[PDB]
DNA sequence: TGCGAAATTCCATGACA
DNA sequence: ATTGTCATGGAATTTCGCA
DNA sequence: TGCGAAATTCCATGACA
DNA sequence: ATTGTCATGGAATTTCGCA
C-alpha cells in the first residue's frame, strides 16, 4: 500500500513497476505516465476493491472487466487480480455458460448375448388412442429386437404388468434404464430381486446413456406417422404391426434384421431369408454364433479441439435441472471424488451428497 | 428335403375350462414343432375370436408357415381361415380322433393340475413362470432345451431341478376334496 | 415381361443381363445361380410392385430396401428401381429427417451508421413484476446501444407506446423484427409509414436473421439473472440498471461499449474512458467516424462437407411449423423460384404462394 | 481547460401549469449544455419525486457530470440532493431571481404555445415530434443540429422547414379566446 | 491387367430423448 | 454408483463383366 | 537481437431465440 | 420479399522489459 508506493515516488525499483517510467503525485495520488497515458497507481489495499467495483457493473468476465479498470488505473498484474475475483464471484460462477466441450463419447461393448441386457423406456404421452397415453419400450441389447407394450400412464404397476407378459419368455441379466418414478420405485426394484434381475440406471438427465433405447424410439415414431398419414392418429391398433415391421427390418451397417440376430432364421414374414435352408438348425445356430460375435463395433471419435476430461478433486459444477426463469443454470461448485470413466464421475455436492453424473452435465469451474 | 427348422410349425389347442382366474377360463397352448419351444394364452373361450386376439400377439413376434390343430370349432371357422389366409399362414388339421409335441402337450397338462392345486384360481398369474419351466426342461432326444434352441444360447434361469411332476399325498387328497 | 425373359431362357444375350450366368426355368418362374445363391428373375411387368411391397414393410430406405428384395429376387440394376420408388413415396419424403447441412452462414455487413436499422424483439413471457411480463428490446444495428421496456404483453399497442418514447430521441430508417403478430399486424405498419419508417421482416421462424437482438436477450437475461441471486425474481426495478449497464460494457473484439460507439464520449459512469479529454468535440467526432469505419467484421465461415446450396427450380420442402404429434415434419415437395442469396429462397408452396424462407427451414427432396 | 463536451452539465427546468393532457401538467426540460440537445418528461407536479422519476429514465441512457437548475423546490429538496449523491452526480443552482441554453428554453416555451393552440390538450401526444424538431434544428452559431453534434452523423428526420415559430392571426384570435 | 458401370461401403447429419 | 445410437442417401471406393 | 514473462489476440463453445 | 451473434476464459501469439 502507502509502504510500497513511497521508495517508488523518490524513485527506488521495486519488483513490477519497470524503471523506465516516470512516477509522480498530483491531485493526492501516486501516477505514472503510460504510452497509453497517465493512469493512477492504486494502493494495493485499495485494488481488491477496484477490480470488484468494475466486475460488478455487469458483472463482466476477463477482459471486459479489465479495459474498464485500464480507463482509470495501472498496476502491476492487473489481470491476476481480475481473475482471482471471478473465481470468487458466486453470481457469475453459477450464471455463465462453459466453454469447454465434453470428451467424447464411449461406444461401450455390445453386450455379448440376446437378454444379457434390456434397455427400457416409455414415450408419450401421445394422443389418446382407445384410452391409452403411453408405449412401453424394451429392447434387447444385443439384438435390437424391441417389445412394445401401450399403457395408460408410464407407471411402475404398468411396466411390472408388461415385463410379466415378456419375461414369461426369457428373463434378462441386466434391465438398464433412466431414474424415472417408475424404474426406481421399490416395488419395482422387488420385482426384479423377485426375479435374479440386477437393475441398472443411466446417470441422471443424460439419455444418451440408454441411447439404444432413446434410438429406437425414433423409427416407432417415425413409422407410425408416415402410416398414419392424412388419417386420425389411431396408434394402439398399429402398435403389433410397427413390432414386428421394425423387428424384421435391415440394419444396413450389420447387414441383419435383429429377427436374425435374435432367431439366426426368419420367420414366415415378407421377403423371408433362405440362405440357411438347407443347413440343420444346428449348423444354423453355429453360423449364428459367429455372425453375432463378428458384428461392426464402432470407435470413440477424436476429442473436440477444446474438450475438458475429469481430473480427481477438481471443481466442478452439475446443471440445474429445470431452472426456473432467471435463475441459474449451474449449481455451486462442488469436487470430483471418483472417476468412474473419463465420461462418468462421482461427485461430492456440498450438501453434502454422492451423485453419479455425466461429464455432459457437468462444467469445470473457472479461474481454478 | 430341408431340414426341420422352428417357425416351419406351430401346434395350438386349448385347454380348459379351467377354475376362473382372473376372469379367465382357458389356455390357448402355442408349441414350435421344431424346439419344443412353448407359448400360453389365457382366454375367456375357445372362440375364434379369442385365439384371433391371442395369436394376434404372438404373430407379433414371429409367424408360423403353418399351424396344426385339432378339429376344434374355434380352429375350423371361416373366420380364423381368413385370418390365416391374410397372413401366409397355411392351416393344418389333424383327421377327427385320431412325438415331441404329444409329450410336450402332457407335460403342460401334468404341470398345470399340479400347481392349480391348493392355488386353483391363482394360475393367471403363474403362466409366465410355467412356460420359463417348460422351456428350460431338458429334452432327452435332443442335448438342448427349447430355449437353447429357439435363441442359440443358455439362459440366465435354467432349471436345473427336474421335479416330481407327480402328485404327492397331501395333493392327491385335496384334489378328491376340491372335486367333491 | 415375358418377351425379354424368352429369349434369355434359350441362351440368347440381352443388355444387363450378364451372359456368364446360367438362367432357367423351375416350379414355373424364371431363375438365375448367382454366387450368394439362386434368384428369382420377376418380369420386368411385376419389379414396380415388388420394391413396393418391400419399402412398405416398414418404408426403409435404399439398402434396407434393397436388402428384402435381394433375399428372393435379382435383375439388373435393381437399386434404381428401388431409389425411384422412394422418390415417389409421399410419406418417406415429408417424414424423414434430411442428411444434408445448411450452406455456411452469411455476415451480413454492419449497419454503417447509428439508427439505419433496429432489431426489435420480444422477451417473455417472465415471472410477474409489478404486473408485467414482457421486456420489448431494441438493438442499434450499428451500435448494439440498447433499450428496454417492461410491457403486459407482446402487442402492437405496447410496441407503439415503447417506441414512440424512443423515437423521441431519433428516427431509423428500417426496424428489423419477426413475423410476429406484434409486429405484422395493420396497426404497426401504419404507424412505421406514418413516420418515414421501413419494416424489415425475418424469414419466417428462423430467429439467427434477428441474432443481433436474439443474442443480446441472452446478456439481458444472463445479468437480470445474477442480479436476482438469492433474492426474489423482482426485475422491474432492474431493467434501467441493466440498459445502463449493458449499453456501458466492452465487447472485447471490438474494444469499445456501446455507449461509445453512439455517442463517442463516455457519460458519467463508473471508470469513463478519458482518453479524448484534450480533444475538441469536433476532433473527438472525426476520431469516432474513423472508429466506426474500422469495427472488426467477421467472415463466412467454412462450409460443412455435406451442405446443399439452392438452385432455382430445385425441389426442396419446408419444415412445418409447429407439427403435431406423430405427424410429418416436413412439408409436400415444392419449387425453388428464386434464389435471393446462397441462405434465403422464394418457394411456390404448390397451394401455391409466394413464401420467403431459410435454407435452415428447408431439405433439398430426396431422389430428385 | 480542457473543452466542452455533452454530458458535462444538463439544464433542467419545469415548464407549466399546462391544460390537462392525458393526467399530466407540466414538462421536465432537460438540455445538454454543450450540444443544446433537448429531452422533455411530462409530470403530474414540478416536485422531486417527479424529478427523480423522470430523471431516473434519462439516467438509464446518460449520467451527466453536473446539473444545473434554478432554486425551484423540486431540485433544492435533500430527497433530490441524496438522489444526485447516488449517482456522482454534483449539483448546480443559480442564485435566486437572476447563452445557447436560454435561447434552447425559449424555443421550447414558443415552439409548445404555437402547437397548443387550437390542440391545448392534445400536447402529450406531440411531446416526441417536438424534441425531434428542437433536436434536428439548425443551430446559426455552431454549422450543425444538437443531433449531428451528440450522434456525429446526419439525421433521418431533417426539419428543412425553419417555421414561423410566431403566432398567425387566427391563432392569437384563437389564444385570445381560449384564455378567456 | 485395364476400362466403364454397377455394387457396396463410407459417413455426416439429425433426432430419440 | 457407469458408458450414445443408427437410418439415411449422396459420394467414395471397390467389384464386376468383359476383353 | 535474444530471453522469460506479461499482455493481447485468437477462437471454440454455447445460448438467445 | 433477404442475410446469425458475441461474451467467455484457456491457449496461442505478440509485445514488453531488460540486457
Ligand atoms: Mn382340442
Ligand atoms: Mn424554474
Ligand atoms: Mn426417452
Ligand atoms: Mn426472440
Ligand atoms: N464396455
Ligand atoms: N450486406
Ligand atoms: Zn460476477
Ligand atoms: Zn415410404
Amino acid at each position: 500500500l502507502d509502504a510500497e508506493l513511497d521508495q517508488l515516488l523518490q524513485g527506488h525499483y521495486i519488483k513490477g513497476y519497470p524503471k523506465q517510467y516516470t512516477y509522480f503525485l498530483e491531485d493526492g495520488k501516486v501516477k505514472v505516465s503510460r504510452p497509453e497515458g497517465v493512469k493512477i497507481i492504486p494502493p494495493q489495499s485499495d485494488r481488491q476493491k477496484i477490480v470488484l467495483q468494475a466486475h460488478n457493473l455487469a458483472h463482466t468476465g476477463r477482459e471486459a472487466t479489465l479495459l474498464k479498470i485500464a480507463n482509470l488505473y495501472w498496476w502491476p498484474n492487473m489481470r491476476k487480480d481480475v481473475v482471482k475475483q471471478l473465481g470468487r464471484c458466486q453470481q457469475c460462477l453459477i450464471t455463465n455458460a462453459s466453454n469447454k466441450a465434453s470428451g467424447p463419447i464411449l461406444r461401450p461393448d455390445r453386450p455379448q448375448k440376446p437378454f444379457d441386457k434390456f434397455f427400457i423406456d416409455y414415450i408419450g404421452p401421445l394422443p389418446p388412442s382407445q384410452g391409452y397415453l403411453y408405449v412401453l419400450v424394451v429392447v434387447d441389447g444385443m439384438t435390437g429386437f424391441t417389445w412394445l407394450y401401450p399403457t395408460k400412464a408410464p407407471s411402475t404397476s404398468a411396466t411390472v404388468k408388461s415385463l410379466n407378459v415378456l419375461t414369461s419368455i426369457a428373463i434378462p441379466k441386466v434391465i438398464h434404464s433412466d431414474q424415472g418414478a417408475a424404474f426406481t420405485s421399490s416395488t419395482f426394484a422387488e420385482w426384479a430381486k423377485e426375479r435374479g434381475i440386477h437393475l441398472e440406471f443411466s446417470t441422471p438427465y443424460h439419455p444418451q446413456s440408454h441411447g439404444k433405447v432413446e434410438r429406437k424410439n425414433s423409427d416407432i415414431k417415425r413409422l407410425l406417422t408416415k402410416l398414419l398419414v392424412g388419417r386420425p392418429t389411431k396408434w394402439y391398433d398399429l402398435l403389433p404391426v410397427v413390432q414386428l415391421a421394425l423387428n424384421n427390418t435391415y440394419s444396413p451397417v450389420l447387414k441383419y434384421t435383429p429377427h436374425q440376430l435374435l432367431f439366426g432364421i426368419d420367420s414366415n414374414t415378407p421377403f423371408a431369408n433362405q440362405d440357411t435352408l438347407d443347413l440343420t438348425r444346428e449348423e444354423e445356430l453355429s453360423l449364428l454364433q459367429e455372425i453375432r460375435t463378428s458384428l461392426y463395433h464402432p470407435s470413440t471419435p477424436p476429442a473436440s479441439s477444446r474438450s475438458w476430461s475429469p481430473v480427481v478433486g477438481q471443481l466442478v459444477q452439475e446443471r440445474v435441472a429445470r431452472p426456473a426463469s432467471l435463475r441459474p443454470r449451474w449449481h455451486k461448485p462442488s469436487t470430483v471424488l471418483k472417476v468412474l470413466n473419463p465420461r462418468t464421475v462421482v461427485i461430492l455436492d456440498h450438501l453434502g451428497n454422492n451423485r453419479t453424473v455425466s461429464i455432459d452435465n457437468l462444467k469445470p469451474t473457472s479461474h481454478q | 428335403d430341408r431340414p426341420q427348422k422352428p417357425f416351419d410349425k406351430f401346434f395350438i389347442d386349448y385347454i380348459g375350462p379351467l377354475p376362473p382366474s382372473q376372469g379367465y377360463l382357458y389356455v390357448l397352448v402355442v408349441v414350435d414343432g421344431m424346439t419344443g419351444f412353448t407359448w400360453l394364452y389365457p382366454t375367456k373361450a375357445p372362440s375364434t375370436s379369442a385365439t384371433v386376439k391371442s395369436l394376434n400377439v404372438l404373430t407379433s413376434i414371429a409367424i408360423p408357415k403353418v399351424i396344426h390343430s385339432d378339429q376344434g370349432a374355434a380352429f375350423t371357422s371361416s373366420t380364423f381361415a381368413e385370418w390365416a389366409k391374410e397372413r401366409g399362414i397355411h392351416l393344418e388339421f389333424s383327421t377327427p380322433y385320431h412325438g415331441k409335441v404329444e409329450r410336450k402337450n402332457s407335460d403342460i397338462k401334468r404341470l398345470l393340475t399340479k400347481l392349480l392345486v391348493g392355488r386353483p384360481t391363482k394360475w393367471y398369474d403363474l403362466l409366465p413362470v410355467v412356460q420359463l419351466a417348460l422351456n428350460n426342461t431338458y429334452s432327452p432326444v435332443l442335448k438342448y432345451t427349447p430355449h437353447q434352441l429357439l435363441f442359440g444360447i443358455d439362459s440366465n434361469t435354467p432349471f436345473a431341478n427336474q421335479d416330481t411332476l407327480d402328485l404327492t399325498r397331501e395333493e392327491e387328497l385335496s384334489l378328491l376334496q376340491e372335486i367333491r
